[PDB]
């Protein structure tokens, strides 16, 4: 699978850049 | 859940 592989991957990244942009 | 989960290996 790959969509569904990315589209797991994706919807963390943001609380990892996102989140991390708060000194995190 | 999925009919036909993936598996590793």
């Amino acid at each position: 699978p790959v969509e569904d592989l990315i589209r797991f991957y994706n919807d963390l990244q943001q609380y990892l850049n996102v989140v991390t942009r708060h000194r995190y | 859940g999925p009919s036909q989960p993936t598996y590793p290996g």
